């Protein structure tokens, strides 16, 4: 019964106050008396007449501030040094038992909050530290985070005022979780969840958010963590396959150094998703100015080829893993506006498309991810900035930008360029034009729904001396003109980019690529002129090579079977160009079907 | 009375135009109501025939593999 | 090479033509292409004022097999309307007088539908197809209005039947039963624009940070 | 003057219900004009969906 607990509680507490008013024996006596009193306090019940009020044991304890005075009586014994990390763990276990086990919400009271705040200062002594003490500290902080997450009004009550005018306040619930974010295992994960809960509570409070964004060093800790973890990554990608173009799930989990970076970036992504806007802007600016500019700025410009491949693959993985638009704005502004050796970073990445190796494949995958983000600014800076002034068209054909290929002139013009060697003489590649029409329908519909938030339609009205279509168009067409010399996996991503770019519903971009009846100024190279040059070169290889119809049959039957299993210079040139004769007519089917589906899209989308 | 007959004449012409706009508004509302009833009935029969054809459409909608190039690009990541 | 993809060209041309029919606004004209044939467009006009007021005329648009390099599309009615330009035994409207030559990229099928609506708002008697309708037009107008009212009742009485051309996409009216048709009407009216559409799954999210009217990136104010 | 007052009362009531009829005509016209866009779009969206479905079915059948 609850009254007998009161008598035996004043029995132990009377022994304890006597011990304070009069060393190892007294310390052991107050430790087991403390254990008994706090286990009895964990099993207090409220009075049934007033269950919303505190119980009688809390009424006796909080009246004279029992917990804080016995805690500071042990902390003045802490200066001896005998059993410091055992006694600290003992009080950690005791106050964790009050936070978890007690059926009343104890934290609404002042004195127990002050006792917990003094205990958090007692555990704030500097390193070295036994791992049991860190485990108990993280567990106590996590349980306190859970309790304050259930009662959100006490985050300002834990924000205790500065001890000096102009000094920083001491939120001991948050600042003690700051060194434990980078730790691995269960302990660092518990610290990350507890800090995420605190940041969710600080989303609804302007005083705590201004404290974290202005009087706490959490954002430099995160920025220096990302900067230090971008030194432990390998500068060499050791993957044996030649079809590898980007870091897969099996790849970045296979490198333990990269997994720590990926977990840290996921934590930063969640913090940017959740926390307060002042805190969000502080972490945005600190992540930018302390990770991207000082580290990733020089790291992309590493001259050696394999370091370039590694940096481009890491950049593509990071752009593929941000979900929040605020951190994505940071990454994309860093890519689009930061200038090194008087050149844009995006210009440097454009210049790496025209390369002869795995660097080209990772660059095409990076630009595939960039165009798959469906952002305005990348597509604008790549092509549309050069297509807004509309100088590539002569003076009398400027209305032809807005025309729509209703009757299939463009599909006929593209399908007329299919080579005579590849045409079926009087094997699933003979009549699959319906399947290209389906994926052109989902291709245009995806690029229409993802452009609904865009500022301008780019229809030619809203908004060198000879016209120039931009360094992205010149490099992409010149690499497309070399389609015989390129690899089969390079051509797969290169035709993947042009098909994905032609699905954009912008009439300035669509008329430049798919409107075949457009004639341009002589300095401008169209997509039709480039594909015509490939058509001439693939037929010249046809007449000069003897074994070609037998080589077409075996190279085709491999390419279906890859979808089902889901002296060197002459041998390489033969192998690439025979592969090019399987891609090019069905690249021609893909560009035809996209130009068909642009005349079909509903008014009830845009 | 010569003033009275002219004033009641323009009063009766006012009533004449009132009756003309009355019957015109009645005809307009009746046609719009019947037209909307016809449209909703046609769409409802249309949709019920679509759910009757859904017994075939639940088998016809099955299909995968996409285009050859998209399947090949997605199969490039399989080592 | 060209002959292997001709059905694709013609058929997607007719698909784009129905899309551009949806583009242009037509008062009371509700057009639908057929299921079984690609060259048949069913439909129905509602004549909102004029001499043919409260008239409901079903039709069927016949598209030539070599569109657009061919003739004007042929338009017939389900029931022959007493009009100077409607065939009294077949129901074919004389569409070819206005569209004498089908010029490529100029004429479209929505212009045929617009002329079909406009022929009931401007009666022309020059060189007809039903001569008694013409000579009732410029001589004895009240008998013409009586015969218009009678033909409107004849057309209205045959609306609810099994239609002339059997098709899974044939326009078939039902008698007004409010218990399910009110659910159908609220299923009309609860639909809205694709802004905030019901597809809230699958994060198809675009990004933009340019101030409108400007061409420089990252000019949108924070 | 009493007869003139009576027919002017009847006249003012006539233009009063004229304004009432014109207000009801304009409100019904604007309601039907707003309603026409929604009924036309709800017809033509499903019409274009059925046209695309029959379109791909026919184009699959011809091969």
């Amino acid at each position: 019964d609850p009254e007998t607990c009161l008598m035996v509680f004043k029995n132990h507490w009377s022994q304890v106050v006597r011990i304070l008013e009069r060393g190892a024996d007294d310390l052991s006596a107050v430790r087991n008396h403390t254990y008994q009193m706090l286990t009895l306090l964990a099993e207090d019940r409220a009075v049934p007449s007033a269950p919303t009020g505190p119980g009688p044991l809390l009424e006796f304890a909080l009246h004279e501030d029992l917990l804080t005075r016995v805690l500071t009586w042990q902390l003045q014994w802490d200066e001896l040094g005998d059993g410091v990390e055992e006694r600290r763990a003992e009080q950690l276990k005791l106050f964790e038992m009050l936070v978890s086990e007690a059926r009343q919400p104890l934290l609404r009271h002042g004195p127990v909050r002050e006792a917990l705040l003094t205990l958090l200062d007692a555990c704030g002594r500097p390193v070295p530290s036994s791992p049991a003490l860190d485990e108990g500290l993280v567990l106590l902080l996590s349980q306190l985070c859970v309790c304050v997450a259930q009662e959100p009004s006490l985050l300002e009550f834990f924000l205790q005022p500065p001890p000096e005018p102009g000094a920083a306040p001491r939120l001991l619930l948050f600042s003690r979780l700051v060194p434990f974010v980078h730790l691995e295992g269960t302990l660092g994960q518990q610290a990350r969840d507890a800090l995420l809960l605190l940041m969710a509570l600080s989303a609804g409070s302007p005083t705590v958010g201004r404290y974290i964004a202005d009087h706490s060093y959490f954002c430099p800790v995160l920025a220096t963590g990302l900067s230090a973890l971008y030194s432990s990554l390998p500068r060499k990608i050791e993957v044996p396959g030649d079809d590898w173009h980007c870091l897969r799930r099996e790849d970045w989990l296979g490198v333990p150094a990269l997994a720590l970076f990926m977990s840290s970036l996921e934590f930063c992504n969640a913090v940017i998703q959740v926390a307060h806007p002042l805190v969000q802007k502080q972490l945005v600016d600190y992540i930018h100015n302390g990770f991207l500019v000082p580290v990733m700025g020089p790291a992309l410009h590493k001259t050696s080829v394999e370091e370039m491949i590694a940096s481009t693959a890491y950049l593509e993985l990071f752009l593929r893993s941000i979900s929040e638009p605020a951190l994505l704005r940071t990454f994309l502004r860093f890519l689009l506006l930061h200038r090194h050796d008087t050149h844009t970073i995006l210009d440097t990445l454009v210049a790496r498309i025209g390369s002869n190796s795995r660097l080209c494949m990772v660059s095409l995958s990076l630009f595939r991810t960039l165009l798959n983000l469906s952002c305005e600014d990348v597509l604008l800076q790549l092509v549309l900035r050069y297509l807004v002034p509309c100088n590539h068209v002569m003076l009398s054909q400027k209305p032809a930008v807005r025309d729509v290929d209703l009757y299939g002139r463009a599909a006929d013009k593209f399908l007329s360029l299919i080579p005579r060697c590849c045409r079926h003489h009087a094997g699933e590649l003979e009549d699959n034009y319906l399947e290209y029409l389906r994926e052109a329908r989902r291709g245009v519909d995806r690029c229409v729904r993802a452009c609904r938030t865009w500022s301008a339609p780019y229809d030619g009205e809203r908004p060198p001396s000879q016209p120039f279509t931009g360094p992205f168009m010149a490099v992409l067409f010149a690499k497309l003109e070399n389609m015989l010399q390129n690899s089969v996996y390079v051509n797969f991503l290169l035709t993947g980019l042009v098909a994905q770019l032609a699905c954009h519903p912008q009439p300035l971009l669509r008329s430049f690529l798919l409107n075949t009846n457009m004639v341009f100024q002589p300095s401008v190279k169209s997509l039709l002129q480039v594909l015509g040059s490939v058509k001439n070169k693939i037929e010249n290889f046809a007449a000069s090579q003897e074994d070609f119809p037998a080589l077409l049959s075996k190279a085709k039957k491999y390419l279906i079977a890859r979808g089902k299993l889901d002296r060197q210079g002459e041998a390489l040139r033969v192998k690439n160009a025979v592969y090019c004769a399987v891609i090019f007519p069905e690249f021609l089917k893909e560009l035809a079907a996209i130009s068909q589906a642009h005349a079909v899209t509903s008014p009830f989308l845009l | 009375a010569p003033e009275i007959q002219a004033l009641k004449n323009q009063l009766q012409e006012r009533d004449r135009l009132f009756h003309s706009l009355e019957k015109e508004y009645e005809k307009t509302k009746s046609q719009r109501e019947m037209e909307e009833k016809y449209i909703v009935s046609a769409w409802y029969n249309m949709g019920m025939t679509l759910h009757k054809k859904a017994a075939e459409d639940r088998l016809a909608s099955t299909g995968s593999g996409q285009s050859f190039l998209a399947r090949q690009r997605q199969a490039t990541s399989s080592r | 090479t060209h002959a292997s993809y001709g059905p694709f060209y013609l058929e997607y041309s007719l698909l784009a033509e129905f899309t551009l029919v949806v583009k242009q606004k037509l008062p009371g004209v509700y057009v639908q292409p057929s299921y079984r044939s690609a060259l048949m467009w069913f439909g129905v006009i509602f004549i909102r004022h004029g001499l043919y007021q409260d008239g409901v005329f079903k039709f069927t648009v016949y598209i030539p097999d070599n569109y657009p390099d061919g003739d004007c599309p042929r338009l017939v009615f389900d029931i022959p309307v007493f009009h100077p330009l409607v065939d009294p035994t077949s129901g074919e409207l004389d569409v070819k007088r206005a569209f004498a030559k089908w010029r490529r990229n100029h004429n479209h099928i929505w212009q045929v539908l617009m002329y079909a609506r406009r022929v009931f708002y401007k009666i022309d008697t020059a060189s007809p197809l039903n001569p008694e309708a013409a000579v009732l037009y410029e001589k004895d107008i009240q008998l013409f209005k009586s015969k218009v009212v009678d033909s409107v009742k004849v057309c209205t009485a045959r609306l609810f039947d099994q239609p002339k051309i059997e098709d899974p996409y044939a326009i078939s009216f039902s008698p007004w039963n409010p218990s399910v048709h009110d659910e159908a009407r609220e299923k009309m009216l609860t639909q809205k624009k694709p802004e905030e559409q019901h597809n809230k799954s699958v994060h198809v999210a675009g990004l933009s940070w340019v101030k409108p009217g400007s061409v420089q990136p990252f000019s949108k104010e924070e």
